């Protein structure tokens, strides 16, 4: 009767929850975060202390949102956290109101970003040994999560450890290739534009192409991205001078519901039912730093691997993650690899002549359940794996060596 | 390059 | 040598994966010359000879003279920069150290074995190379069994399954009371 | 940038660094009539629905300069129609702004005046003049007929939400 | 033949040029080249510019460019773009020489395809017309500078390293590898690094603004486990540069662990044994009389190697696989071992220097050069080597 | 497994580079003249001795010197004295204040600083750079 | 080998 481990899944977005040994993710609320703050102006040198017992008095959760009174304060930022004090209160809360797990009987695993610095893993660390008392720790990257959940698209029992997955977020998308269990460290990049500044581009154009909307519910009216609202596709110019055309039919409405008064407000749907999806293979709509495309991305690199290893990248690629649920977007990007490799294959096989004909590369992109959350999963196989309870670092070896036992990191190495 | 490595 | 040359052609290879790549491609599309100028000259009529092989990744790779000429590294070791001599100076010094009498037997019997002597023609060589050094007043034959790969196996194996040689082998007790120094003495 | 200038045969000819590139026009100037429908204006509009949502432009030929200027000269074009109230009001708001003077290129006033080159002899200058004066009155006359609508008698929204979207960042003005 | 002789080391990373019998380049510019661009973030027009442009103009005016590199590895990739920047450095402006009486000296790789060599001979014999011209290793252009007839080579510089050791002047050219490490792959990961950092970078004209950051902060060690424990026990090795907006940024670890590549190419994803390793094992594969000769004379050729540290890194290393691999840890002999590498203060510019020297003696008689006649017949080239 | 060993093993010289007595120091502290006792405690100091029997003889022989004082007379102890032996002094107190325990704080605290009244910091540059195991 | 040749 072994008490089971507990999984979370922090980041910027909705932080995912629950425990090991279960096939649902229980709890899954945002990161919005309480706090008796108000209009001080001495706040450089006093942030809060707040007198008495008034420091705790703050809510969490989508109770939070509602909490006209307070501020609501994100404390991620695309990975990296300015200040980590709000984090701590966030760990503490959860722990004991959601999760009511005692720290010194269980395991903790935590996921963060590939760039992370290792600063931040090693001082989260120190905080949990010290504060809660935590056993064992273990942190690792989510894409080992995501292959580990992805066997559940079909064929279980055959094992398919390669592959390479791009995985979303609310304020970053990676990608990272699996070469039979091994992935390669210097072939990951990151890319800044997620699924956030996305909506950014979708509220700015909204407030000027329409009016009817105040401006405290502006992110409800915003999140038509996530209903059945974006559409990716082929051609930009083609369905652009459609809609222009026409006007009538391929035109949506708005039906949302004020917060305040009660009245009922309505806007049209325009551009950006595809626009916004659009951006991830033209970022350089929103950054203007990183014009570069995806797919391109992706291939070059897989192109920087082994050659033994490049053939079955392509065949396994991974469709998990909230900013990859828009339809026909696997479609575009296995187009776009096709049509690449190709190229590259009839351009190599110009400069030497051969009546031969190699056979085809093979591109296909998989679509399945659990794009959504596909880390739940993958934590919940770590902890129920008995080799983790061996892995995990201990209490020994953070009290005397330090923190730096969280340290490693699978894009280093002396 | 050719094979290999770009160049 | 052949990963050199095939780097002066424009491919590139250093890692191991691709030493066993060069290694299978050697074991597929190699060939010895029987006149190393006569293949060159045919080769600068480069319309006949070459051939494609097709990498893992798909990419397909012309191979030329260098099919011919890291073969012939073998009876020209000073491509390597080595100051020795080919297999067919080494074979004809070490007959000629021995016996007038033995000579004939050994030049009527030369047996060959092993994984790099698989190459077609490579015995057609070896022979004229030999009569050519050799004085041309007999006869110099060249067997080739086409299962010299695994000869010592075989071997091995028969003279295991010979009745004499179950008295011949090395045994614990012995061993422990005489020490490591008895399988020197066991022949040589 | 990735939506580049395209319909640019070899044969077309110059002026100092632009595309005399014929465009249809019942209108007088240094420039010949073309049957079919499509010329640069013809492109530019359909392309400027994307071209400002994107930061770069490669100028891969030289018609890249003539549709710069022309979505640079329909920004300002759809900036002073949004305030329409009559098609015939739009329409002379669009001539008595295809009747100016504007920063010429090789002139201060101009915006990436560095990529355009500047005109020396006298003929050229006049020349030039005629051809973007021609040009903006085509481009007035072309956005008239579609920026309104048999309904409403107003600029469509659709067509002036990109006014505070000024290409490369910045206007004419 | 006008008496008139250039010569040129059309390299990967910067093209340098120059008469010969002179101590010193007269001219030196990169090879940058980049058609205009207009960037909608900031920045317009401000002076004069040109459809295609090269040079050191580039150097100034990236801003508003579009650079590319056309060469890298010493291998062609863009037969136009590199006939252009022919073009422009054999314009009047840059070297202003007659091609159809002039000839030149080029200095290509040691370990390349025969493709590049036979497309640059018929380039420079067909579009200019020179009436003649030569192609040399680096081994001469090297050891001819100080008078050297025996030694190995480390030359290193933007593409692949090279090797090419020479004994009492023979050549041994089965004792030259080459590995997939150079400055701009040290550049390439000096970026990954500071990206972590938290800084977005693109990879057009920023490349060349690490360069200089790269010059000035990049440094070497000489123990990789105590330059880490003091970055990581202190903060004094923290310093920074003005970039040309204004912007400023911190760099205090990344600038030291982007040369630890060379020896250590694991960190870049390449199958690599070092630097120093491989010199080992280049020396030890030779015969006997040899390696000792070799172990007292060597180079540090090439402007990559201008790190300050490589050297002492270098022989500390020699001497540890000295120690390990033949003295099995027996230090008492291995103090009369003696190691003198040589480090010219012109190590940014000797292969113009080994060109001008040979170009003064080697001028008078016509029997040295591939004449403009034999292109014209056919069973040719090869003509030396 | 290279680097792994030092190779600091090299030739250029790494900077390769008369006791106390106890009888007198007893007789002038049970005869009480103190000054006597403390010019015999800095007298024969081990400039030139490797063992470590004369260097803690001669901490353990000052501190107790130093320790029985009173704070009256420090000022005219300190004043008796050459600027060499000033020296002296200072070097031996900061040997013997490593010593710990039995409160040998209060009054090395006050010797060093009337030390710095008269001798000044030069004393402490001089025992601070002086490679002499003193 | 120890000495001479690598093996
Ligand atoms: N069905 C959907 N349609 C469009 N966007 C979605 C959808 N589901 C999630 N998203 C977007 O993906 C983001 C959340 O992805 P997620 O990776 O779970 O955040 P995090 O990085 O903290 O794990 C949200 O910001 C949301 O806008
Ligand atoms: N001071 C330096 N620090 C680091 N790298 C340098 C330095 N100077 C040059 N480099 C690198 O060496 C490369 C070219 O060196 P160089 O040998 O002069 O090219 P080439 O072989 O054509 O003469 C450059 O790309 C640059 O990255
Ligand atoms: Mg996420
Ligand atoms: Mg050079």
């Amino acid at each position: 009767g072994r008490l089971p481990a507990c999984v979370v899944d922090c980041g910027t977005g909705y932080t995912k929850l629950g425990y090991a040994g279960n096939t649902e993710p229980q709890f899954i609320i945002p990161s919005c975060i309480a706090i008796k703050e108000s209009a001080k102006v001495g706040d450089q040198a006093q942030r809060r202390v707040m007198k008495g017992v008034d420091d705790l008095d703050f809510f969490i959760g989508d109770e939070a949102i509602e909490k006209p009174t307070y501020a609501t304060k994100w404390p991620i930022r695309h990975g990296i956290v300015e200040d980590w004090d709000l984090m701590e209160r966030f760990m503490e809360q959860v722990i004991f109101k959601y999760l009511r797990a005692e720290p010194e009987d269980h395991y903790f695993l935590l996921t963060e970003p590939p760039l992370n610095t290792p600063e931040n893993r090693e001082y989260t660390a120190e905080i949990m040994f010290e504060s809660f008392n935590v056993p064992g720790l273990y942190i690792a990257v989510q894409a080992v999560l995501a292959l580990a959940a992805s066997w559940t698209s079909r064929q279980v029992g055959e094992r398919t450890l390669t592959g390479t997955v791009i995985d979303s977020g609310d304020g970053v998308t990676h990608v990272i290739p699996v070469a039979e269990g091994y992935v390669i460290g210097s072939c990951i990049k990151h890319i800044p534009i997620a699924g956030r500044d996305i909506t950014y581009f979708i509220q700015q154009l909204l407030r000027d192409r329409e009016v009817g909307i105040p401006p405290e519910q502006s992110l409800e009216t915003a999140k038509a991205v996530k209903e059945r609202y974006s559409y990716v596709c082929p051609d930009l110019v083609k369905e652009f001078n459609k809609y222009d055309t026409d006007g009538s039919k391929w035109i949506k409405q708005y039906t949302g519901i004020n917060a305040i008064s009660k009245k009922e407000f309505s806007i049209d749907v325009g551009y950006e039912r595809f626009l916004g999806p659009e951006i991830f293979f033209h970022p350089e709509f929103a950054n203007p730093d990183f014009t570069q495309p995806i797919s391109e991305v992706v291939d070059e690199v897989i192109q920087n691997c082994p050659i033994d290893v490049r053939r079955p990248l392509y065949k396994n690629i991974v469709l998990s993650g909230g900013s990859t649920m828009f339809r026909d977007f696997g479609r575009r990007l296995q187009r776009d690899l096709k049509r690449t490799v190709d190229a590259r294959l009839k351009l190599s096989e110009e400069l030497s002549g051969g009546r031969l004909k190699p056979k085809p590369i093979d591109v296909q992109v998989i679509t399945h359940h659990m794009q959504r959350y596909a880390v739940w999963f993958g934590g919940s196989m770590l902890a129920s794996t008995p080799e983790f309870y061996q892995v995990c670092h201990t209490k020994k070896d953070y009290e005397e060596i330090g923190p730096s036992i969280c340290r490693h990191n699978p894009v280093f190495g002396v | 390059w050719x094979a290999x490595c770009p160049a | 040598y052949l990963m050199k040359i095939l780097t002066e052609r424009g491919y590139s290879f250093v890692t191991t994966a691709e030493r066993e790549i060069v290694r299978d491609i050697k074991e597929k599309l190699c060939y010895v010359a029987l006149d190393f100028e006569n293949e060159m000259a045919t080769a600068a009529s480069s319309s006949s000879l070459e051939k494609s092989y097709e990498l893992p990744d798909g990419q397909v790779i012309t191979i030329g003279n260098e099919r011919f000429r890291c073969p012939e590294t073998l009876f020209q070791p000073s491509f390597i920069g080595m100051e020795s001599a080919g297999i067919h100076e080494t074979t004809y010094n070490s007959i000629m150290k021995c016996d007038i009498d033995i000579r004939k037997d050994l030049y009527a019997n030369n047996v060959m074995s092993g994984g790099t002597t698989m190459y077609p023609g490579i015995a057609d060589r070896m022979q004229k190379e030999i009569t050519a050094l050799a004085p041309s007043t007999m006869k110099i034959k060249i067997i080739a069994p086409p299962e010299r790969k695994y000869s010592v196996w075989i071997g091995g194996s028969i003279l295991a399954s010979l009745s004499t040689f179950q008295q011949m082998w090395i045994t614990k007790q012995e061993y422990d009371e005489a020490g490591p120094s008895i399988v020197h003495r066991k022949c040589f | 940038p990735a939506y580049h200038s395209s319909l640019m045969d070899p044969d077309t000819k110059l002026i100092g660094n632009m595309a005399l590139l014929p465009i249809r026009s019942q209108f007088k100037g240094p420039a010949p009539r073309e049957t079919k429908d499509t010329d640069i204006v013809d492109e530019a509009i359909y392309y400027f629905k994307a071209n400002v949502f994107f930061k770069n432009y490669e100028i891969k030929n030289e018609a890249d300069r003539t549709l710069i200027y022309i979505t640079l000269y329909i920004s300002e074009c759809l900036k002073k129609l949004q305030k329409c109230n009559s098609k015939s009001q739009g329409e002379k708001e669009m001539y008595t702004l295809g009747i100016t003077n504007f920063p010429i290129p090789g002139e201060p006033g101009f915006p990436l005046n560095a990529i355009y080159a500047k005109p020396a002899n006298k003929q050229e200058d006049e020349v030039m003049r005629a051809y973007l004066q021609q040009l903006r009155q085509e481009t007035g006359l072309r956005l008239c007929e579609k920026v309104f609508d048999p309904q409403n008698d107003k600029p469509s929204k659709w067509w002036t939400c990109f006014v505070k979207r000024q290409f490369m960042n910045k206007s004419l003005s | 033949q006008g008496r008139k002789v250039v010569v040129c080391d059309n390299g990967t990373g910067f093209v340098k040029c120059g008469y010969a019998g002179s101590n010193f380049p007269e001219h030196i510019f990169p090879a940058l080249v980049g058609r205009p661009i207009i960037r909608s973030t900031t920045k317009v027009g401000n002076i004069e510019i040109k459809d295609l442009m090269v040079g050191d103009e580039a150097s100034e005016l990236r801003s508003m460019l579009e650079v590319n590199y056309p060469m890298e590895n010493g291998i062609v990739r863009n037969w136009d773009d590199m006939k252009h920047l022919w073009d422009y450095t054999f314009g009047p402006e840059k070297l202003n020489i007659d091609t159809r009486n002039c000839k030149i000296l080029l200095t290509e790789p040691p370990m390349n395809p025969t493709k590049n060599r036979e497309k640059i001979v018929e380039v420079m014999f067909e579009t200019y017309q020179f009436s003649g011209v030569y192609v040399a290793i680096q081994a001469v252009l090297t050891l001819y500078a100080q008078g050297l007839l025996t030694g190995v080579v480390v030359d290193s510089g933007d593409g692949v390293t090279h090797i090419c050791p020479v004994y009492e002047g023979f050549s041994l050219p089965h004792l030259t590898r080459r590995l997939d490490i150079a400055g701009r792959d040290i550049t390439r990961y000096l970026i990954k690094l500071l990206l972590l950092r938290g800084y977005a970078f693109n990879h057009s004209a920023d490349f060349e603004t690490v360069r200089m950051i790269k010059e000035k902060l990049c440094y070497v060690g000489y123990n990789i486990e105590q330059e880490q424990k003091l970055a990581l026990e202190t903060t004094v090795l923290v310093e920074s540069y003005t970039l040309p907006d204004g912007r400023i940024i911190k760099v205090g670890g990344e600038r030291f662990e982007a040369p630890e590549a060379l020896f250590q190419p694991h960190l870049i994803n390449v199958e690599g044994v070092g630097v120093a390793e491989l010199l080992f094992n280049t020396i030890q594969a030779a015969d006997i009389d040899t390696r000792s000769e070799f172990y007292k004379h060597i180079v540090l050729s090439g402007g990559s190697t201008m790190y300050p540290g490589l050297p002492s890194r270098l022989e500390r290393e020699l001497k540890q696989l000295y120690l390990e691999r033949v003295l099995k840890g027996d230090v008492e002999k291995l103090s009369k071992f003696k190691i003198r590498i040589e480090d010219p203060p012109r190590r940014k510019h000797m292969v113009f220097l080994g060109g001008a020297v040979l170009a003064d003696i080697m001028k008078d008689k016509d029997n040295f050069w591939m004449t403009r006649q034999e292109y014209q017949e056919k069973g040719v080239r090869v003509l030396e080597k | 497994r290279f680097r792994k060993v030092d190779v600091g093993e090299y030739d250029e010289n790494k900077f390769v580079d008369a006791g106390p007595d106890e009888g007198e120091v007893d007789s002038c502290l049970r005869q009480g003249n103190m000054t006597a006792a403390l010019q015999a405690a800095l007298k024969n100091p081990p400039i030139n001795t490797k063992s470590q029997a004369v260097k803690d003889r001669a901490g353990s022989i000052v501190l107790k010197v130093l320790i029985s004082f009173k704070a009256n007379d420090i000022e005219k102890a300190v004043q008796s004295l050459d600027k060499n032996g000033v020296d002296l002094l200072m070097k031996y107190i900061y040997k013997g204040f490593e010593s710990p325990s039995d409160n040998s704080s209060a009054v090395l605290l006050q010797w060093h600083e009337k030390a710095l009244a008269a001798g000044g910091v030069g004393s402490i540059v001089r025992v601070l750079t002086a490679r002499k195991t003193v």
